[PDB]
């Protein structure tokens, strides 16, 4: 979850690579999208928008294993300057848009990376951020140009608890090399179920393998499988996304002469080909 | 992210037309 | 009109000249006041002005620290550079890339001997010519994307 | 929030008068 | 790193050439010649 | 007023340079696409001119070219035009030559009494390429320090030299201030006057052959 | 978009109409 | 019924000015590019440095930089201004002729230039050698942690009239 | 009683050899110079280095680098080679299609390269993704304060025959 | 073999580029020092080839110059050599530069049909103790590091600009990295270009006037 | 001998090239294998040779790291920049050592306005001239040496 | 003396500017020469020189202030590698030259820049210092090339103890602006003379001016000389000089194989210009 | 800073040009012109 | 100690021996 | 550090004529 | 110096007579 990203990476969620470290933990690998506008203006208030899809029709395992629907989450991080705008400085239909979220700031003022969810995929499909751009003329420090933006966005639960221990959205894999017995199935009547599984008779060999209840088996019995071989299918329908892309806190007074010196051109050409006009002219009186 | 480089290409292609005609025009427009 | 004065196929020079491929700047409008002195400027002045404007709206962004022990993830050169990209990296022993890179200046070069035995401008009456144009094109377009993508999904552009 | 667009609309525009002005210029393709 | 806007500008205009370049080589391959080659 | 005209006439004989210009014709079958040179040449100036500009600014050292970038960027008068410029004005060079190197060949322009003016066109061509892949990586940033890590090992497949070769244009066997220095000089000296010699050529032979024939 | 359309259009507009405009406009009185 | 000279003229000047403007246009920023970026359009005068060109501890500057302190600073506009409880002014150890830094001659109470040989006080104030006009004067407060340089209007509690500097 | 063609010929090759000669001749420290001065010309291989590329104080960097040692250091010839009391040999972290540094991955034992997707081992050696040729070795040994990185003459333990490198 | 010469002939005319050459006949009183041009020449393109030659190893920042200078002294291949030859070759160019502007002025050689060739001689001139100048302080040792402190501060007499120009030139207040920055830009890219420019026109001119009278 | 062709006094060209003072490169030994590719070569390959040996016997040095709070007391901008020095450095008023030192450049054009009354090359011919070339140029060589001097001892070079 | 330099400055004798700080105390002012050979070879044994001359026939003040004549000392540094030739490779004639004179290195370590005197003027008119010559391929971190020296050489007594106090070979000034009564003169059984001197009437006004026996006076009775006034005539006829130099470290391979270089090229110009005596020939078998 | 050798090598050749130059504005101010001027 | 010489001495030899031969090849000043 | 100098300039000079005529002989010696 | 001298005149010495020696040398086996 967001927050744990937060609580094994605390200074950033982003690796020297482009990594971030969400991934980490996420091991699947699924589409992700932000988009924001092209340029946004220095001051104003802004939609930038989280897509995070998927088959919503479909479940994933629990802890347990029942086979509930999933969840999402994100960590987006906007350019130094960006803030989540003000609730006042949001107008509606926007408000209305962007939803219950629960912006929260990576690390105690970066207030301008973003940690989002869990948060329930079905409506949370995309997920607005009302962003609102710095102001260079305010803020010395703030300077104008174009600047990344790093989405990095999931859904589905994880398979790894931050302590270090694998979770059971995954699959189990072999603790040993060779020939198996038993394919036993606890359940203290607390934490559910457990087929346990046994290998053993070739280098003197007794050895065990407790697998939680959710994957499917696709293992029957005695098989002569050898370590660490596929013996659980895979339970995982979730996983991880990443984005980067590029906006531009764009002073208007560029723009604003710009589009005169784009005048200033338009003008001298036409007065350059008008007159050549003129002189295709006094040219003919010159052939006879 | 993909919807410029669209976008981009249309314009970028037509507009020609759009200049050439333009062009072409504003030569009827003047008799040659 | 436009301006326009006519070969002159009385002047034996001329003649030669066009002979040996070539009089080619004697006849038309002329040069002069004409096209450089008043549409030049139009050209440039315009070709200066989209890149002004295109540089004002969408200016030049700037890179995070370049870090020698993080490879980036996502890491392209630029565009012209894709179709040799491609080839050189999804071709798996390496002199072959080399090789087959070189080949696009090389092969390039050989070209107008190669297309020499003919005399033919047009791409029209030069048929296996304008097709082998056509097919490399293509074929370069194709390998561009191609670096766009993903190693795998790569070739196939994905779609077989 | 939409001199924003005029920008662009302005790339297009030159680009486009260009075109123009250099056909009209010499008759052209 | 990859940027969409001019890749677009690419395409866009190599084929607009690619275009009007043939369109002239039949312009041309096709009322042709005059005032004496 | 003295009448400066006869002045030079007399000594230099400006007079014929002038004709020489007004004398050349320009034929029918020269339609807009035979400007592509010309814009690729408009487009170079225009790198040479911002070129040199920032020339005055940026720093090619490890510690110091990715930081000076952000200065030009941030403080630097204009510089975030500038910059921007260099950066666009590139990209339509490359663009433009290859738009070029369609007309040349669909008009069949680089045909027996000019393969020359071909032959150069390539070597222009892999002179722009080369200013490309070297500025390219001045900024010292993330992308471009792996694009310089990348290319300069390619080399190292040829057998004999090959390395030799890598060596020489890396400046040692890793990336690093060596191969920063060698590309900041490549890239504002050595290919500011290659690519000038053989401008020179591709143009001369040009005034010299007149433009190729019609269609 | 649309609104891109609309300046667009508005603003080849006027540079046309400048154009003619300005032949005629220069043409009769004289000087073209 | 062709145009006369002044009519192709007027035509002529008609385009060559707008292109003239297109030019100027874009000589322009050209022009202020290549003019430096000022130091910092704020105050009058900055905060004065080391070599290295650090920030000097006030407290370790006393503690420790030689005898009846005379002492050398990367102060204002980059000039090597002298700094000597601390005193009221900065002597600007730049010679007033050709511009080397001029040293203090403890056994003298006189500053000499060597490159050329001109003579100074214990203020500044020339007083021999081809250089014709006093070395200069800035106040030295000091706030946080440090010296603060900012320039010297007052005029010259030394000359009577004008600095030179202003 | 002219020379004939064979003796202005003689006489030529007299002067153009020799002029060639004074050519190579200042030719040849040109060409030397441009060829890069070759680290250490002593052993085959030096001590090992840090980001900043500082030296690696070998008791810092155990009591404090990273749970079960997988760590990037700045060694052999530049190669950012992995580093693993410490490991026999070094891993020499960059991949072998393009040459993009390679990752540890604790969850997998296993590298990965991502430009592309090959894979590697708890030894370097390959395994899968379009890379054909094992990650490098070289000893570690520990002399004075820091490590130090020699070469890996002796045939590969993980292949039977040579190494790729030698 | 397929004769070569033909196959330019018929395209280029390579011919009369060599009848331009073996044409020009030289006169009588040209006597030795009508070398000095020529000379100077071949001082100045040593220059050229040494001065590229350190690009590859010169690092222009005040940490890093004046080190760098002494790696290229003690540990490049020959640096010695060729830095010092940059160095005396400077001298050596300055100096014929001298001898030359005394044939000229003392065989009349600047006077009617060729006050241009002289009025260029004299920028060349000035372009040349520039190269000179800036040169000179690359090393960001004492010695130059007072001479640009010297001299940056002459034109600030100069009265409504004078400063403005010194401030360009120094590109800030006091001296530094700017000013280093600044003059390397100067030294390596903006002189050997104007000096290009120039020469050629010093030399074309000449090509069309030929040589000056006899005594 | 030599090898030498004369003008030639019938081509009416020649004449009027004489005559507008120019065209002397059309008689004398011929330029080329003679000048050029013979002894030419000799030239340059000697120029080279000195600076080579000059090079080597006394090589380069290297100064102290620059310390832009110490002034070198000895401090001398290098040779051909030393009249200029002395003027610069002793003439006590600022704006007339620029203006000063521009003459220089300034002067130096005007020259062949200025000496362009008469026709005349031949140094003697011109005796006002040649008087004033070897004026000046002493009176450079002096300002010269006189910047290797000591301020005081400068002018009078000591010895008055 | 040399050794205060030593023990007022410690760790260089030399400022960043040039100076040397021998100077700081000798405040006086005479010519001061060092000659080395162009070049040295590697490890070689060569001479080099100071001179620090004056007129023989003079004498100075001294303590008490008899009119003993005069004594020279110097500081020399030569360039790192340097250090003073070993006595058996000093070779006779030279051993002769050099004397019995006392090469003291200025710090611990400091091998290569050498102390010297005092010494007495008459003899030690020039100084030698027999100098071997490093070598760049045993000391793989000395290089060829073209180093400096600095002299910086003095003669006859200083104007500052080490203390701080003034000496009297210099002149003493006035303590008082003003009106003078008595130019007394004590003489306590050890420390000799001391004309003393007072000073008055003006601003209230009763104070006094010891001055040391050395000097004449140049002050008669009753003067009304200003404060730091001239009263005193100037005892010193030493001081010190300063001088800098280069020599060169030279590889005799570069020598050997730039001779060559000179060759092949005296020999091509030869062929050259041979040569075109060839065709000076073929040339005149056409104008006929 | 400052370098005998070279100002040596400067008047040395300032001289002797200085010199051969009027040597020859003589040799011929003084047995002129010949073959026609 | 005299490779030395023989290193000046080469210095003024080809100095010599190029006037020298450029006299000799043009018959010269 | 002046004898040098002075040395320099002797020969710089001198030596030109030493050419000169050696120039000048070996012409002599082989007639023209 | 002395030494100087003699090594000169010694050198240039021996390319004299390579001159002198070559042309004829040269010249007396016809080849000037
Ligand atoms: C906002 C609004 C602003 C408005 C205006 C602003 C500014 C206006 C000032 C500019 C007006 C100048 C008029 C010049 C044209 C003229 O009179 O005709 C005479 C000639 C040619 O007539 C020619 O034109 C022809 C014919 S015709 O008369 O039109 O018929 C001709 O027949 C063609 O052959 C050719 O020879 O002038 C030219 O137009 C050609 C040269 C132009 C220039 C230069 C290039 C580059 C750099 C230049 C700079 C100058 C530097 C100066 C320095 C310190
Ligand atoms: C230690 C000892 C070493 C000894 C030798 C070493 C090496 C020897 C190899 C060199 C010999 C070559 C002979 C060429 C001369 C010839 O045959 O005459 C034919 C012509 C001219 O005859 C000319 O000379 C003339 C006449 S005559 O025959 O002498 O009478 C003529 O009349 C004059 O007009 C002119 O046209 O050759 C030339 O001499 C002129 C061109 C020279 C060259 C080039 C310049 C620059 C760069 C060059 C390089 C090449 C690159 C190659 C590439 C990959
Ligand atoms: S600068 Fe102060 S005296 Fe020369
Ligand atoms: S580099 Fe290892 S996979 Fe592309």
């Amino acid at each position: 979850y967001p927050f744990w990203a937060q609580q094994t990476y605390p200074p950033t969620p982003r690796e020297p690579t482009g990594r971030i470290v969400c991934a980490n933990c996420h091991l699947a690998a699924k589409p992700a999208e932000v988009e924001v506008p092209q340029s946004v203006l220095p001051d104003t208030v802004f939609k930038a928008v989280v897509k995070i899809p998927y088959d919503t029709k479909l479940q994933q395992v629990a802890a347990d294993g029942s086979k509930v629907g999933l969840n999402v989450g994100a960590v987006l991080m906007l350019p130094e300057g960006f803030k989540i705008a003000p609730e006042e400085r949001i107008p509606e239909e926007l408000k209305k848009e962007v939803g219950d979220v629960y912006f929260q700031p990576y690390k105690e003022g970066q207030d301008n990376v973003l940690l989002v969810g869990p948060l329930p995929g079905e409506q949370y499909q995309e997920i607005v951020f009302p962003v609102l751009s710095p102001n260079p003329t305010t803020d010395k420090n703030i300077h104008f140009g174009k600047y990344a933006i790093h989405l990095g966005a999931n859904r589905g639960r994880g398979q790894i608890y931050p302590t270090g221990e694998k979770s059971n959205n995954n699959v189990f894999t072999a603790s040993a090399t060779g020939t198996i017995t038993k394919i036993a199935k606890e359940e203290d009547e607390y934490g559910n179920v457990k087929y346990q599984v046994s290998i053993q008779t070739d280098s003197g060999k007794t050895v065990v393998d407790t697998i939680p209840a959710g994957p499917e088996l696709i293992v029957s019995e005695g098989q002569a499988v050898k370590a660490g071989e596929a013996l659980t299918n895979n339970p995982n329908v979730g996983g991880f996304g990443q984005d980067d892309t590029e906006i531009v806190l764009q002073d208007p007074n560029r723009v604003k002469w710009m589009i005169a010196f784009i005048c200033l051109v338009m003008l001298a050409q036409l007065m350059l080909i008008l007159k050549k006009k003129q002189v295709e002219k006094v040219q003919a009186a010159e052939m006879n | 992210m993909t919807e410029e480089m669209l976008y981009a290409a249309l314009l970028s292609f037509g507009l020609i037309f759009v200049g050439w005609g333009l062009g072409v025009l504003l030569l009827k427009i003047q008799g040659a | 009109m436009a301006t326009l004065k006519k070969p002159d196929l009385s002047d034996p020079k001329l003649r030669a000249k066009l002979a040996k491929g070539m009089g080619h700047n004697y006849y038309g409008e002329p040069a002069w006041p004409n096209d450089l002195l008043y549409v030049f400027p139009v050209v440039i002045m315009g070709t200066f002005a989209c890149i002004v404007a295109l540089s004002v709206l969408d200016p030049a962004m700037v890179g995070e620290p370049a870090d020698p022990f993080a490879t980036p993830l996502e890491i392209l050169p630029e565009w012209y550079l894709y179709p040799v990209f491609q080839i050189l990296r999804s071709v798996p022993n390496k002199l072959l890339g080399v090789l087959l890179m070189a080949s696009v200046p090389l092969g390039l070069i050989l070209v107008p001997f190669i297309e020499n035995v003919n005399k033919f401008q047009n791409p029209f009456r030069r048929p296996v010519a304008t097709t082998i144009f056509l097919f490399g094109t293509l074929v370069t377009i194709w390998l561009g994307i191609g670096a766009t993508f993903p190693l795998d999904k790569t070739l196939t552009l994905g779609l077989f | 929030m939409e001199i924003d667009v005029l920008g662009w609309v302005a790339l297009l525009v030159v680009f486009t008068w260009s075109i123009a002005m250099v056909v009209w210029g010499r008759n052209g393709l | 790193m990859v940027e969409p806007l001019l890749d677009g500008l690419v395409l866009g205009l190599v084929f607009a050439t690619l275009g009007g370049l043939f369109y002239a080589a039949y312009q041309q391959y096709k009322r042709p010649n005059e005032l004496g080659g | 007023m003295a009448n400066v005209y006869d002045w030079f006439q007399e000594r230099l004989e400006i007079q014929a340079l002038a004709d020489d210009v007004t004398s050349k014709y320009v034929p029918p079958h020269v339609n807009i696409f035979y400007c592509l040179g010309g814009i690729t040449l408009t487009c170079f100036l225009i790198q040479f001119a911002t070129g040199f500009a920032m020339t005055f600014y940026y720093k090619p050292t490890v510690t110091e070219a990715y930081a000076s970038v952000q200065y030009i960027m941030n403080e630097v008068s204009f510089g975030w035009l500038i910059r921007s410029i260099h950066r666009w004005s590139a990209s339509m060079m490359v663009l433009m030559m290859i738009l070029h190197v369609f007309r040349v060949y669909l008009t069949g322009g680089f045909k027996k009494p000019r393969e020359l003016t071909w032959i150069s066109g390539v070597i222009l061509a892999v002179i722009t390429v080369s200013f490309g892949v070297t500025g390219y990586s001045l900024p010292w940033d993330q992308v471009g320090y792996w694009a310089v890590k990348i290319v300069s090992g390619v080399p190292e497949a040829i057998p004999v030299v090959g390395v030799l070769i890598s060596d020489l244009l890396r400046g040692g066997s890793s990336v690093g201030q060596a191969t920063l220095t060698r590309y900041y000089s490549a890239h504002t000296f050595v290919l500011p006057w290659l690519i000038a010699v053989f401008m020179l050529l591709h143009f001369l032979m040009i005034r010299k052959q007149g433009i190729s024939g019609p269609l | 978009m649309i609104l891109g359309a609309v300046f667009y259009i508005v603003f080849i507009a006027l540079f046309f109409g400048i154009a003619v405009g300005i032949i005629f406009a220069i043409k009769s009185i004289k000087l073209i | 019924d062709v145009p006369d000279m002044g009519r192709r003229q007027f035509m002529n000047l008609l385009a060559f000015g707008t292109v003239t403007g297109v030019a100027l246009g874009a000589l322009y920023p050209l022009v202020k590019y290549f003019i430096p970026p000022s130091g910092g359009a704020v105050g009058g005068g900055t905060t004065a440095k080391d070599k290295l060109g650090n920030n000097v501890k006030v407290s370790k500057f006393l503690e420790s930089h030689n005898a009846g302190d005379r002492v050398l600073v990367q102060g204002l506009k980059g000039d090597p201004t002298y700094i000597v409880a601390i005193r009221d002014y900065g002597i600007n150890a730049v010679c007033t002729h050709l511009g080397c830094v001029v040293p203090w001659n403890a056994a003298e109470n006189k500053f000499k230039c060597p490159c050329h040989g001109s003579q100074y006080d214990e203020t500044g104030k020339v007083i021999r050698g081809p250089a014709p006009l006093s070395l200069a004067l800035c106040h030295a407060t000091v706030q946080d942690d440090n010296i603060v340089l900012t320039p010297w209007t007052e005029t010259d509690f030394r000359t009577g009239e004008k600095p030179w500097w202003v």
